[PDB]
């Protein structure tokens, strides 16, 4: 709450409970391969409820 | 032959191939792998 950002992004998707596990910045599967893949010098926050 | 077996050993016996004289594409070793796991740690992947 005491940052200021240029731009912000939202990505949104529902993914299985391991698939949780696997979103971060330099990972490996099938999600992170062939889906949806965080760069490794990644600024933010993943969530997931 | 290492992906083609039927009876790979328990872990208390973990079978140990050697592979020697021979050219080496992974192409092969994508095709019988619906993958789970392909963590590599002194190479990469992609460049092998
Ligand atoms: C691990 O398992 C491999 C595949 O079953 C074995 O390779 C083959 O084994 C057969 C005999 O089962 C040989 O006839 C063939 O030439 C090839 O080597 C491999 O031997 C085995 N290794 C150990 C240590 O058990
Ligand atoms: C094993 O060998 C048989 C031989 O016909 C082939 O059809 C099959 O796809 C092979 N399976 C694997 C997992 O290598």
């Amino acid at each position: 709450n005491d940052l200021c950002f240029t731009n912000v992004y939202a990505d949104s998707f529902v993914i299985k409970g391991n698939e949780v596990s696997q979103i971060a910045p330099g990972q490996t599967g099938n999600i992170a391969d062939y889906n949806y893949k965080l760069p490794d010098d990644f600024t933010g926050c993943v969530i997931a409820w | 032959e290492v992906f083609n077996a039927t009876r790979f050993a328990s872990v208390y016996a973990w079978n140990r191939t050697r592979i020697s004289n021979c050219v080496a594409d992974y192409s092969v070793l994508y095709n019988f792998a619906p993958f789970f796991a392909f963590k590599c740690y002194g190479v990469s992947p992609t460049k092998l």
